[PDB]
RNA sequence: UCUUAUUUUUUUUCUAUUUUGCGCCGACC
DNA sequence: ACTGTCTGGACTGGTCGGCGCTATGATC
DNA sequence: GATCATATTGTCCAGACAGT
């Protein structure tokens, strides 16, 4: 089983993965596994014996652009299939950017972070008065590590 | 939290179908803000008489809005014709708009009294003959840009407004009539200080914010410029989204300055209950504040889109209208008398459990512009009162001889051919000066034109748009008589700097009402610069002057004020025109006025909280009230919680 | 609607979970994983992280919120 | 920066500046408008005539005497000394505390009775 | 600190001043150009005294005006750091007192006016000492040295001057006389 | 029958003044 | 040191007039 | 029905370069 990359349209990787799964189910394809992480945008991973099976399976789908010639080592995608909260690795005192939520497109500074409630507390840097707000841990992205 | 809105709606529908006739065809019953909306298929049998609607409103304790179901709807191009035919031609209808998503017709007319009806029967007849629920608004005789912008925003965002109103109605009626275990009053600002007022009414079920404001004087220090956001109760309320409503006492920067800041960072998503004049004046003042903050070079507090969001989240409440704003809290607004739309907030918590009356800024003596403050309530237990002039020696001079002195000074200035420049606030004393001048000129005393410059025209237009919020004399003049005091030909407005230069260069006597009391900005500075060297002119100050400003410098008798002119060179203003100070037109209650309000309030409150003033003045007022009447008076600082019940 | 189980992290269209037989269903889920072979390496990585997942071919996830 | 380059720079005293401002006032009076100068120059002339402790020629003589008496002092030091006109050690100390040199009592005294000559 | 400078510069004389003397025209242009402004390395440009030497004019392309290389005398005022100066209080407001020392107006902090919590009397704009019982009023001669000059702008009024007065030997002339009496 | 902690006064206004681009075709000098 | 080959750039200016184009496959 | 992220990556002359 070798890992290959399939480039797809951004925002609909899950739909293309489901289409490939249906094609494999109804067409007897030698496909071993398909992975589509939510963090990775526009690409999916396919575990298959060879790249030829990958390009044959993705053939006929207009939303699958191409298959990258290289082979991804399993250590690169090992961390993807690991049970780990998104709030891990976030320490207070740094600066983050909020991807989604009511504060979309805003930079803030982490004040309190907890992993039990899968939430984080951030103070807006643009706010003149410091008012902490809570936002989901997966809704932020680290921009600069500081204490 | 759990919600019982579905059960309440089901029982309301059951009560309706028990009482309302079956042939009316009740289809949907929902909550829009604090009101109950019922959609019908046969409005003819629904409102054959107003007695049924009144009985339904009394039994349900809801603001009943009966609208035709969207299944049947007359075409707008024909509905306009039927509305024009049905409405008498005396009421000049200016605009007709249709909302088909929820069946509504907005009629913007110059005479809403004829459109609404003698007892509301004209609206019922219109919505019976045309099958469109009517809402009548007043066409201002003087066109206002802010009111037109607010109406356009409310019209073009009907979907978002309807969704917000539906979610507000669902949040308000999450449970039935609930008796609160405890009632608490917390001051996040404006306690033992002037400005940045903020009140928090806390129960075990709902939380209510009152007149969230900003401190203009202490804007350099963020700690004192804004209400305390570090309060654990406020942090809990804003963090968990438990703020049920925000009520603004009156439209001013110390009571509504920080309102768009919550919507700028999406800290609040509920409704803001306020009177329509308060709403329009608050948006005007917020826009002006943002403009001067952006001009001064500092970062603006919020964007105009935040003011637009505030407009979209604003619910208009008239005087004396009781609305359910929280499962245990009912809100009503009474005439404060301070400015246009100024409202004393009466919060009734529980079924007779407690009653709070937050006066805010108010005036008790009967002024020409506004009626005296309402001192009678159905029930009163806690009274929160302003203490701006709560000192023992704080005694404002009476209005009669103050206006006599102003009139005689203006007459002496115009006798020698000079020009009268009257710096004033955007709202409040400026319109009072206009009314005094109009009363003086109506008898033939002066025929010179009066020029209104720098947003005073906008405030005058807003005042014209809401004449029912004015005094009894002005209401009698406007409604019963055909004479509008604001529509006098003497009142003129400029269009650009060319008209201002023409006014300055004109040799005829004239009266100019400026826009800034401090002469800090607006056309006031230009008028002062171009009229100071002429000794025939005069300047009248109707407001307090702040140290370090041009107004205080010219009031202190400085005959030569050095200022930064063009080309970066110091140019001196040789002040030869007469300087007068008549500060008797302040809209704040006097110490005698506060004592009279305390003595004449009905019923007597159990406790009085003296806020909105300096700490020494607040303590003096509380001690004086306690010594005179025996009522328990408190003057707590910020971040102080008082358990009323 | 689309719902994902909380115990075995299986993605199913109907109410019943036909893999683990539990009555907990979550409307919010990410990280769709498609399993077609038992011995496949990502299925083994799912097994060591979630012992009750990647038992039969289908759809799975690592985290459910 | 005034002009393309500076040729000579001198620390002028209060009295000579007052004389120059009086000459400018006379020139402005010769000029047809009644305002000779701007606010800053007129205020400077008023301050100079309010603090006109010494005549311009007396100030020049005192400044040249200070310049020729010692070597470490400059035009600025002599101008400041003739402006203040010290009488004892207190004002000399509060003048020279932040300066490069804290003068000894003997040279402070010699500066003192150089200063108080023809002092009003 | 007052300063006299000899400055060489190119002066532009418009054709409307051709009939006048070149020295007078150059002086007029320099007076209307440089007077009343603030320079970073020179200070408050107070006056232009005279023009000593002038040169033959040069006409640049695109402009009919004539450019002359002229040397002239400028009287300026330059505030120096840690420099002592005597002035008169002309303006008093609660946060600090404004004293006139020349073309500029220095600001003295109320906290640091004296080693005593002096109260500001709003009735007559007076300063009253709580313990020293010394009264500061308008028109009183004072002496203080400067600690802060703001040269962020070329306008004289926008520039800010802050002095120090809490040090001994400063203050009113009567205060200095009383301190000298003790010594 | 017992260790190792400290303690206090000096910053001001409720607000303001004349459509490009791309490309084609045709014609003239 | 010669010799054929690969790669890169420019192809007169101006004017009158017209014609025509500058989103779409999912999502609730 | 009304919205919304994404939307693929002809000739000729002169200078530089492998090949013999
Ligand atoms: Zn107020
Ligand atoms: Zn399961």
């Amino acid at each position: 089983g070798k890992i290959f990359t399939v480039s797809v349209t951004v925002g609909q990787e899950t739909t293309t993965a489901n289409l490939i799964y249906s094609k494999a189910k109804t067409y007897n394809l030698p496909l071993y596994a398909i992975l589509s992480p939510s963090k990775v945008k526009g690409y999916i991973f396919i575990e298959a014996p060879n790249k030829s099976a990958v390009e044959e399976a993705i053939r006929g789908i207009r939303h699958a652009k191409r298959v990258l010639p290289g082979e991804i080592p399993f250590s690169e995608i090992e961390h993807f299939l690991e049970e780990k909260p998104a709030v891990s690795g976030f320490e207070p005192g740094d600066i983050v950017e909020l991807i989604a939520g009511p504060f979309k497109g805003e930079k803030a500074k982490v004040v309190r972070v907890d992993e039990s409630k899968d939430e984080i507390v951030v103070e807006l840097v643009s706010s003149v008065v410091p008012i902490p707000v809570t936002v989901r841990g997966e809704y932020v992205r680290l921009i600069s590590k500081r204490q | 939290r759990e919600t019982f809105v579905d059960d309440i709606l089901k029982e309301i529908r059951e009560i309706i179908v028990q009482m309302v006739p079956r042939e009316a065809g009740i289809t949907d019953v929902e909550f829009e803000g604090p009101e109950l909306v019922i959609y019908v298929k046969n409005p003819e049998a629904m409102m054959k008489d107003g007695e049924l609607i009144k009985n339904l409103a009394k039994v349900l304790k809801k603001r009943i809005s009966v609208r035709p179901d969207p299944d049947i709807l007359l075409p707008p191009e024909k509905a306009e014709e039927l509305i024009k035919q049905l409405v008498p031609p005396e009421a000049e209808i200016t605009n007709i708009s249709f909302d088909p998503s929820v069946g509504e017709v907005l009629i913007e007319a110059r005479k809403p009294g004829l459109v609404i009806g003698k007892n509301g029967e004209t609206l019922r007849l219109i919505t019976q003959k045309v099958h469109w629920a009517p809402r009548v608004v007043r066409t201002p005789p003087i066109q206002s840009q802010t009111i037109y912008s607010i109406r356009s925003i409310l019209q073009t965002e009907s979907k978002d407004r309807r969704k917000f109103l539906r979610q507000v109605g669902r949040n308000i009626y999450r449970k039935s009539e609930y008796k609160s275990r405890w009632i608490r009053i917390t001051g996040l600002g404006g306690f033992r200080e002037v400005g940045r007022s903020a009140l928090l009414v806390q129960t075990d079920e709902s939380y209510v914010l009152v007149d969230f404001g900003v401190n203009i004087a202490a804007l350099k220090d963020p700690t004192k410029a804004y209400p305390h956001f570090d309060a654990p109760e406020f942090r809990y309320v804003l963090d968990e989204g438990l703020l049920d409503a925000i009520i603004i006492t009156h439209a001013a920067l110390d009571h509504s300055g920080m309102l768009p800041y919550l919507f700028r960072y999406k800290l609040f998503d509920g409704p803001i209950y306020t009177t329509p004049p308060t709403r329009d004046l608050m948006t005007l003042l917020q826009q002006d504040f943002i403009e001067i903050q952006h001009m001064n070079g500092v970062e603006p507090l919020y964007r105009p889109k935040d003011i637009k969001e505030v407009i979209k989240h604003t619910i208009t409440l008239d005087y004396g209208e009781v609305r359910d704003i929280a499962p245990d809290i009912r809100l009503t607004l009474h005439n404060a008398g301070h400015i246009l739309g100024s409202s004393i907030v009466h919060l009734h918590i529980g079924n007779g459990l407690h009653n709070i009356a937050i006066t805010g800024d108010f005036k008790f003596i009967p002024t020409r512009l506004f009626e005296p403050a309402v001192s009678r309530f159905p029930r009163l237990e806690t009274l929160v009162m302003e203490s701006t002039y709560g000192g023992s020696n704080d005694y404002q001079m009476p209005r009669e001889e103050a206006e006599k002195r102003l009139i005689e000074v203006i007459h002496q200035t115009l006798k020698r051919g000079g020009k009268v420049l009257i710096p004033a606030m955007a709202v409040g004393r400026a319109q009072e000066i206009m009314m005094v001048l109009e009363e003086y000129a109506r008898v033939g005393g002066i025929e010179v034109p009066i020029y209104l410059d720098g947003m005073i025209w906008e405030a005058t237009a807003i005042h014209t748009a809401y004449p029912e919020y004015l005094s009894k004399h002005i209401r009698e003049q406007i409604f019963h008589e055909g004479y509008n005091p604001f529509l006098n030909p003497i009142f003129k407005s400029v269009a650009n700097s060319r008209e201002r230069q023409d006014i300055i260069d004109s040799g005829e006597p004239a009266i100019i009402i400026a826009t800034s009391g401090m002469l800090v900005g607006g056309p006031s500075v230009e008028y002062f610069k171009q009229l100071a060297p002429d000794p025939k002119n005069s300047i009248i100050f109707v407001s307090y002057q702040a140290e370090g400003t041009l107004g205080r410098q010219v009031q202190r008798g400085l005959r030569e004020i050095p200022i930064v002119g063009e080309d970066g060179r110091t140019e001196v203003i040789n002040v030869n025109m007469e300087v007068h100070t008549i500060d008797g037109f302040s809209g704040a209650a006097d110490r005698r006025e506060l004592m009279s309000y305390v003595a004449r309030v009905r019923p007597r409150p159990e406790r009085i909280i003296t806020v909105h003033g300096e700490a020494h003045k607040c303590l003096d007022l509380s001690s004086s009230i306690h010594k005179k009447f025996g009522i328990s008076t408190r003057a707590p600082n910020n971040l102080d919680a008082i358990r009323l019940k | 609607k689309e719902r994902a189980c909380r115990h075995c992290h299986y993605i199913t269209t109907e109410d019943r979970c036909p893999v683990c037989g539990s009555r907990d269903l979550s409307d919010d889920w990410f990280d769709l994983v498609i399993v077609l072979d038992v011995e496949s390496r990502i299925a083994k990585k799912l097994r060591e992280s979630i012992p009750e997942a990647a038992k039969v071919p289908g759809k799975y996830a690592i985290r459910v919120r | 920066m005034i002009g393309r380059k500076k040729l000579e720079e001198h620390y002028i005293t209060i009295a000579e500046a007052k004389e120059l401002l009086e000459r400018r006032h006379a020139e402005g009076l010769a000029e047809n408008p009644e305002e000779p100068m701007f606010y800053e120059a007129r205020v400077s002339l008023e301050h100079a005539e309010r603090f006109a402790k010494l005549k311009p020629e007396q100030a020049r003589e005192l400044k040249e005497k200070l310049m020729g008496l010692f070597d470490w002092i400059n035009e600025r030091i002599a101008a400041k000394l003739v402006d203040i006109l010290p009488e004892d050690y207190l004002d000399i100390r509060v003048i020279f505390a932040k300066e490069e040199y804290m003068p000894t009592p003997e040279e402070a005294e010699e500066i003192i009775k150089v200063i108080d000559e023809y002092r009003p | 600190m007052y300063k006299l400078l000899k400055v060489k510069d190119v002066v532009r004389i418009p054709p409307r001043m051709f009939t006048m003397d070149p020295k007078e025209a150059a002086k007029i242009v320099l007076r209307e150009t440089y007077e009343g402004i603030y320079d970073r390395d020179e200070g408050v440009v107070l006056a232009i005294l005279d023009v000593e030497e002038i040169s033959e004019g040069v006409i640049v392309p695109g402009d009919g005006a004539t450019y002359h290389e002229a040397i002239f005398n400028v009287l300026v005022w330059e505030p120096r750091n840690q420099e002592v100066v005597e002035g008169e209080v002309v303006e008093m407001m609660p946060y600090g007192a404004f004293i006139r020392i020349g073309p500029m107006d220095g600001l003295v902090h109320i906290s640091q006016l004296m080693d005593d919590y002096v109260v500001f009397d709003e009735k007559n704009r007076q300063f009253i000492g709580k313990e020293t019982n010394r009264v500061l009023k308008l028109g009183d001669y004072v002496r203080a040295r400067i600690i802060g000059v703001s040269v962020k702008s070329r306008v004289i009024r926008e520039n800010k001057i802050n002095m120090t007065m809490r040090q001994p030997g400063l203050g009113k002339f009567e205060w200095i006389e009383k301190e000298k009496k003790k010594a």
